[PDB]
RNA sequence: GGGAUAACUGGCUUGUGGCGGCCAAGCGUUCAUAGCGACGUCGCUUUUUGGAUGUCGGCUCUUCCUAUCAUACCG
RNA sequence: CGCGGGGUUAAGGUGCCGGAGUGGACGCUCAUCAGACACCACAAAAGGCGUUAGUACAUCUUGACAGCAGGACGGUGGCCAUGGAAGUCGGAAUCCGCUAAGGACUGUGUAACAACUCACCUGCCGAAUGUACUAGCCCUGAAAAUGGAUGGCGCUCAAGCGU
C-alpha cells in the first residue's frame, strides 16, 4: 500500500482540495462572514492618529 | 501467442518511435556510465567490476593482436579419454573411533588432525601406536598424480606412504603433508620401462597442503 | 563438512571454505553450455502453442502454398502469415471456432 | 598549462539588439526578448569588429576555454531563437484507445495547459503546465500531431521532454505496448 | 547513494599508539626481510629526442 | 548544408578544439621535420655500428672458447 | 591525460593505403604520360561518379586517372622547371578541383563529340536546385513514392519505414502496411519532399535516393586537352568558365 | 621429576580451490631465461540419456547495523 | 638537575584554543566524511572518458585526426551444404579486373532478395596530432552494529602536499 506521504497521494489530495472541497468551503465561509458582519454592525498627536511612544540585551552598556 | 509473436508484432506494427534514438544515446553514454561506475562503486562490487573489466581488456587486447598478426600475414584429452574409457569398459564387463570408545568404556586420547592413508579396512595397531586415533573423513584413498612427461594428470589409487620429511612419527602413521613421497599405482598410465616392460608402482611427491585443500595432489617421479 | 568439523585453525577454515566454493564454481563453469541449451528450450516451450489432443480437432494439411493459411484465417480468428513463398509457416498454427454452441480447434500444419 | 589568452567570436545579424550589462546577456529581436544571466563563469566580452562579439579568457585553464566554447554555443542559440525561433513537431500514436489532447490558454499566469486523456484507457487526465513564452497548437496539416513553437530553445526542449516523460508506460512490455507521445521533428520556424 | 542525507559510521583518523607501534615493528621486519632476500640472491636511456641540439 | 547525427540542426559549424593554436609556423615546422628525420637516421647508423662491433666481439669470444675447449 | 574518445579499432581486413599508394600514383601517371598523345582534362563538379566505370569500359582504349587534384597535378609537374613535357604546366594550372585526366590516342573531335553525347539520369547530389515539386500522396506510400502509377507499383518496405520516419516523413506502419496517413487514404494531407527552385539538401537527396527519383544529369565537362607534339593546351567552354588556380 | 610459555586476537574478518603445463608485460646474475612472474586455457577432482548436528535453553523487552523477506521506486 | 636575575637556542611550532607569520617564491590537488610531518597491510602487469608533466614510436599542404557531400564497383546469386542461405544461419578457400578504393566483406535487415551501414577511397575545411607507457596529486581498491574525533574548531590560489 502507498504511504500516506506518497507523492502520488499528495498530488491527488491537492487536486481534490482545489476541485471539490474548494467551492463548498468558499460558500460556507461566505455565509459565515456575512453573518459575522451582520452581528458586527448589529491635532494628530492630540487625537492619536500619529503613533507615539507608549506611556537592552541588544546593545552593549555605554 | 502461438509462435514468435514479438517479431510478428514488429513485422505488423514496428517498434517504438523512440527506440533507435535512445538506444544510440545509451550506447554513447556507455563510456561516461563506465567511468562513473569505476569512480563511485564501493564494497565487493567495485572489486567484481574491476576484475571483470581487467579480464575484458585482456581479451580485447588479445583480439586486437590476433587481427593484427592475421592481417599482416598473407593429446592430454586423448590420453585421459583412453584411460577413462578403459576404466568404464572394465566396470561394464568396525571403525577405530568406536573401537577406542569401547576400549575406554572397558587428554588420554590424541586424535590426528592431519590427513592419512590406511589401506586395509581393519587393523589392530600395536600398543606403541594404538592410541593415535585417525578420524573417518580425513583419509584419502586416491591421489591426483601429474606426470612430468606426456603432460597428463590422472587420479590413481594410493598404495602406501613411505616418507614424510616433517616427522618420522607422521611417516609411520601415514600423515600426508606437503612434499611427502608415497607409492602410487600407475598401471592405468601404462608407462613402459626397460626391456619393454611395464611398471605398476612408482614414487609420487605430494606437493600440496591437503589440510588446506582436501584434494591430494602429487607429481609422479619418472 | 567433515573437514571443517575437524579443522583446527582460522586459516584452516579459510582455505577449506575457499576450496569448496572453488569446487562449486568450477562445476558450474563446466556446466556453462547446458544452461544455455536449457534456457533456449525453456523459451520455446513457453512460446509453444497448447492444443488439446482429446477435444474436437480439425487439421489442415497438404503441400505448401495451396492455401491452408488462407483457409484457417477465413474459418477462425488466428493470425497466420499468408506470404506467398514456399515455407511461409515453420510451425503449427492454432485457431478456434464455435459450431452450434460447441468448441472446435483448427490446426494449420506447414 | 595556464594558457595566457584565448578568444572566440560570435557573429550577430543585422536585425538584433544585444546588450551585456554585467553578465546579463539580453538579446532583442522581432519575436521578443531573451535574457540570460551568465554570472557563473569568468569571461571578458568585447565587440571585436562591427558585428562580431569577442568572448575571451586571460590566464585560464582548459576547463575555462571549454566554458568559453559552451557559452559561445548558448549565445548562438539565443541569437538563432530571436532570429528564426524553434519548432518541435510532436507526434502521438495509439493502438486501440485514441488519445485525446486539448491545449488551453490559462489566462491567469498567461500560460498554456495541455491535457491528455484516454492514454491506454486510464481515466486519469494528465495535465501538463506549459513553459512561458512558447506556444502550442494542434496541427491541422497532419493527424495525431502537435506543434510546439517558441523563442527559447531550452524552454521548448524542456517542455517537449516533459510531455514525452509524462506520457510514459508503466509495468508493461514496451515491445508490445507502443502507445505514447513522441518527438518527430526539430527545426526552425523559418 | 543516500550518504548525503544519512551519513554512516565515521572512519577515525586519530591513530592509536598501539597501531602505530605495530606498523613500525612490522615495517622494520619488512626491511629486514627485503635485506635477507637481497643477500640470498639466487642500459642508458640516452639523449632525449626533443633536445634541440641532439 | 548536410545533416548532423542528432536532431539538432541549429548547432553551428564548430572548429576543432585548439588551445595551442598559432604558436609555430608550418615552414619552420618543416625544417624541424627534416632535422628530426636526420637525427633519427644518425641514431640508426650509430646504433647499427655499435651493435655490429659488439656482435663481432661476441663471435671472437665464442671462437676463443671453442679453441680453448678443443 | 584523460577524458578522450575511445578509438574504435576496425576489425576488418582493408587497411590504409598511404605513402606507397601515393608514390604508386606518381609512378603510374609519369610512366603513362609518354605513350599517349592527347591528355584531356575534365571536370565532374557535383554528380555522383558511378558511371565513370561505364565510360572506362566504353573507352577501353584510353587511360583515365582521378585522385587528389594536388597529387596528380604535381605528378604532372606544376612548375615548368620540373615538368615532364612542355605545356603540362598549363595542364596543371587547369587542374583545380573535381578534375580527372584522360590519356587518349585518338581524335580529339571524336572525343569531344562522344563526351557531349554522354548523358545519364542520376539521383541528385546535395547543393543542387530542385526542378519539380515532387510529393507523395496522402494514401499508401509505395516503392517510388507515387512517381510510377500506383496500380503497377509495389509498396515500399517496413524495413525502410524507420529510415523514412528518421529523415522526416510523418509516416506510420499500420497493419504491416506503411502509409503516410490512413491505410484507406485521405485523413492526412501529404508530404512534399522538395519544391521547385529549392536548394536540395542532404535530407531531400537521401529521400529521392530512397524513392528512386532521379533529378540530376550525369555529364562530364571537358575543361581542355593538351597535345604531345605541339606541347600546348587548348581550353574549350568549361575550361574558360570554370575558375582555376 | 626437571626445563619453557602466565593466555588469545586486536585496521583481524567476506565471493569466487588446489597441483602441473601453455601463454605472458615487465624485472632479473649480463640481457624475458639464475630465474620470478597476473588474467585466461588445458588435464585430475568432473559425467552420453533427469542428512549433519551436545548440554542447554525458552519467552519477553530496548536499541542499533544492513549484507532488504514484504511494502515504495525504477533498469 | 643547588636558589635567583638577564640573554640565546634544540626537538617542536608561528589561523584560534597557544607564545610566535593568515610570511615570501614556484607548482600540484576538489575527496557523496580529501589531507594534514616523519610508519605499512589491504594492493594487484587492479579498475578510473579526473587532472598535469614526461618518454618512445606513427601521420601531416605530397593537406595529419574529427567532421560534411559522396563513391563503396565487376567476374559473382564465388565453392560445398538445403524449404530456401545471393558478402552478412553454417565448413573451407579467400583470387583477379577496374582501380582513387572497395574485403568473396564490419554490423543492421529479408523467407531469400532488396536496402542501409562498415572497411577503404575523392571532394569541402585547414594545422597539429595519436598509440602505448613512466611519473606526481585525486576516486574505488570493502564496510556492520551506544554518539566522537588530523586533539578540537575548522581550513579549499589552504590552515593539504614537494622544495
Amino acid at each position: 500500500a502507498k504511504s500516506a506521504r506518497a507523492s502520488r497521494i499528495k498530488e491527488n489530495h491537492q487536486r481534490f482540495k482545489k476541485n471539490i472541497a474548494g467551492p463548498v468551503e468558499a460558500a460556507r465561509l461566505e455565509r459565515l462572514s456575512a453573518k459575522l458582519m451582520a452581528i458586527a454592525q448589529a491635532s494628530g498627536v492630540k487625537s492619536g492618529k500619529s503613533i507615539g511612544r507608549k506611556d537592552s540585551s541588544i546593545v552593549f552598556p555605554m | 501467442p502461438q509462435n514468435e509473436y514479438i517479431e510478428r508484432h514488429r513485422k505488423l506494427h514496428g517498434r517504438r518511435l523512440d527506440a533507435e534514438e535512445r538506444a544510440r544515446k545509451k550506447a554513447a553514454r556507455e563510456g561516461h556510465k563506465n567511468s562513473e561506475n569505476a569512480q563511485n562503486l564501493r564494497g565487493l562490487r567495485a572489486k567484481l567490476y574491476a576484475k571483470q573489466r581487467h579480464a575484458q581488456k585482456i581479451q580485447m587486447r588479445k583480439a586486437i593482436k590476433q587481427h593484427e598478426e592475421r592481417n599482416v600475414k598473407g593429446t592430454a584429452k586423448a590420453l585421459s579419454s583412453q584411460i577413462k574409457n578403459k576404466r568404464a569398459e572394465k566396470a561394464a564387463r568396525i571403525s577405530e573411533e568406536e573401537m577406542f570408545k569401547v576400549v575406554k568404556t572397558g587428554g588420554w586420547k590424541r586424535i590426528v588432525t592431519k590427513p592419512t592413508f590406511v589401506g586395509p579396512d581393519f587393523t589392530r595397531r600395536p600398543v606403541k601406536y594404538e592410541r593415535f586415533i585417525r578420524p573417518m573423513g580425513l583419509r584419502y584413498k586416491k591421489a591426483n598424480v601429474t606426470h612430468p612427461t606426456l603432460n597428463v594428470t590422472v587420479q590413481l589409487p594410493i598404495l602406501s606412504v613411505k616418507k614424510n620429511p616433517s616427522n618420522p612419527l607422521y611417516t609411520q602413521l601415514g600423515v600426508l603433508t606437503k612434499g611427502t613421497i608415497i607409492e602410487v599405482n600407475v598401471s592405468d598410465l601404462g608407462i613402459v620401462t626397460a626391456s619393454g616392460k611395464i611398471a605398476w608402482g612408482r614414487y609420487a611427491q605430494i606437493t600440496n597442503n591437503p589440510e588446506n585443500d582436501g584434494c591430494v595432489n602429487a607429481v609422479l617421479l619418472v | 563438512v567433515r573437514l571443517l568439523k575437524y579443522a583446527q585453525s582460522l586459516y584452516q577454515c579459510k582455505q577449506l571454505k575457499r576450496a569448496a566454493l572453488g569446487r562449486m564454481a568450477t562445476l558450474i563453469k563446466r556446466l556453462k553450455d547446458p544452461l544455455i541449451y536449457l534456457d533456449q528450450v525453456r523459451q520455446h516451450l513457453a512460446r509453444l502453442p497448447d492444443i488439446n489432443p482429446t477435444t474436437r480437432t480439425l487439421l489442415v494439411a497438404g503441400f505448401p502454398n495451396v492455401g491452408k493459411s488462407s483457409f484457417v484465417r477465413s474459418v477462425t480468428r488466428a493470425d497466420t502469415p499468408v506470404e506467398p513463398y514456399a515455407f511461409t509457416t515453420k510451425s503449427l498454427f492454432v485457431g478456434h471456432l464455435d459450431y452450434k454452441y460447441l468448441r472446435y480447434q483448427v490446426i494449420d500444419t506447414p | 598549462m595556464r594558457y595566457i589568452h584565448s578568444e572566440e567570436t560570435i557573429p550577430v545579424p543585422e536585425n538584433l539588439k544585444v546588450s551585456i550589462k554585467s553578465r546579463l546577456v539580453t538579446v532583442e529581436g522581432p519575436r521578443g526578448k531573451l535574457q540570460k544571466d551568465l554570472s557563473h563563469i569568468a569571461v571578458n566580452f568585447s565587440v571585436v569588429k562591427k558585428g562580431v562579439i569577442g568572448l575571451e579568457i586571460h590566464h585560464g585553464s582548459r576547463k575555462d576555454v571549454a566554458a568559453l566554447r559552451t557559452v559561445r554555443t548558448i549565445i548562438n542559440n539565443m541569437i538563432i531563437g530571436v532570429t528564426k525561433g524553434f519548432k518541435y513537431k510532436m507526434r502521438y500514436v495509439y493502438a486501440h484507445f485514441p488519445i485525446n489532447v486539448n491545449v488551453e490558454k490559462n489566462a491567469e499566469t498567461g500560460c498554456y495547459e495541455v491535457e491528455i486523456r484516454n492514454f491506454i484507457g486510464e481515466k486519469i487526465v494528465r495535465k501538463v503546465v506549459m513553459a512561458p513564452g512558447v506556444e502550442v497548437e494542434i496541427s491541422k496539416a497532419q493527424k495525431d500531431e502537435l506543434i510546439l513553437s517558441g523563442n527559447s530553445l531550452e524552454a521548448v526542449s524542456q517542455s517537449a521532454a516533459d510531455i514525452q516523460q509524462i506520457c510514459k508506460v508503466r509495468n508493461k512490455d514496451i515491445r508490445k505496448f507502443l502507445d505514447g507521445i513522441y518527438v518527430s521533428e526539430k527545426g526552425n520556424i523559418v | 547513494a543516500g550518504t548525503i542525507n544519512k551519513p554512516k559510521k565515521p572512519t577515525s583518523k586519530r591513530k592509536t599508539t598501539r597501531l602505530r607501534a605495530k606498523i613500525s615493528k612490522r615495517a622494520a621486519e619488512k626491511k629486514r626481510k627485503e635485506r635477507k632476500l637481497a643477500r640470498k640472491n639466487p642500459k642508458d636511456p640516452g639523449i632525449p629526442n626533443l633536445f634541440p641540439y641532439k | 548544408l548536410g545533416m548532423r547525427k542528432n536532431g539538432q540542426v541549429w548547432l553551428p559549424a564548430k572548429k576543432a578544439f585548439r588551445p595551442t593554436k598559432g604558436l609555430t609556423s608550418w615552414e619552420l615546422r618543416v625544417k624541424k621535420r627534416q632535422e628530426q628525420a636526420a637525427m633519427k637516421a644518425k641514431e640508426r647508423e650509430m646504433k647499427e655500428e655499435k651493435e655490429a662491433e659488439r656482435q663481432k666481439r661476441i663471435q671472437a669470444i665464442k671462437e676463443r672458447r671453442k679453441k680453448k675447449e678443443e | 591525460p584523460k577524458s578522450k574518445r575511445a578509438r574504435v579499432y576496425h576489425l576488418i581486413q582493408v587497411n590504409k593505403k598511404g605513402r606507397e599508394a601515393k608514390e604508386r600514383l606518381f609512378s603510374n601517371i609519369r610512366e603513362t604520360i609518354p605513350k599517349y598523345q592527347h591528355c584531356f582534362v575534365f571536370s565532374v563538379d557535383n554528380m555522383r561518379n558511378n558511371y565513370l566505370k561505364d565510360v572506362r569500359h566504353e573507352l577501353n582504349d584510353c587511360r583515365i586517372f582521378f585522385g587528389k587534384t594536388k597529387l596528380m597535378a604535381r605528378a604532372l609537374g606544376t612548375t615548368p622547371e620540373e615538368e615532364q613535357a612542355d605545356g603540362l604546366h598549363r595542364l596543371t594550372r587547369y587542374l583545380t578541383g573535381t578534375v580527372g585526366l584522360l590519356f587518349t590516342n585518338r581524335d580529339p573531335a571524336d572525343i569531344e563529340s562522344y563526351f557531349s553525347n554522354l548523358s545519364q539520369v542520376d539521383f541528385a547530389r546535395a547543393g543542387t536546385v530542385a526542378p519539380r515539386t515532387v510529393t507523395v500522396p496522402t494514401g499508401i506510400v509505395y516503392s517510388t513514392g507515387g512517381e510510377v502509377p500506383p496500380e503497377h507499383d509495389v509498396p515500399v518496405s517496413h524495413t525502410l519505414e524507420p529510415e523514412l520516419r528518421r529523415l522526416g516523413m510523418p509516416v506510420r506502419m499500420i497493419k504491416g502496411k506503411v502509409c503516410l496517413g490512413d491505410e484507406k487514404g485521405e485523413a492526412s494531407e501529404g508530404y512534399t519532399i522538395c519544391k521547385e527552385g529549392e536548394v536540395l539538401d542532404s535530407r531531400q537527396t537521401r529521400l529521392l535516393k530512397l524513392f528512386s527519383i532521379c533529378l540530376s544529369e550525369f555529364k562530364v565537362s571537358l575543361l581542355g586537352y593538351w597535345n604531345s607534339a605541339s606541347g600546348e593546351v587548348t581550353e574549350l567552354e568549361a575550361g574558360k568558365t570554370r575558375p582555376k588556380r
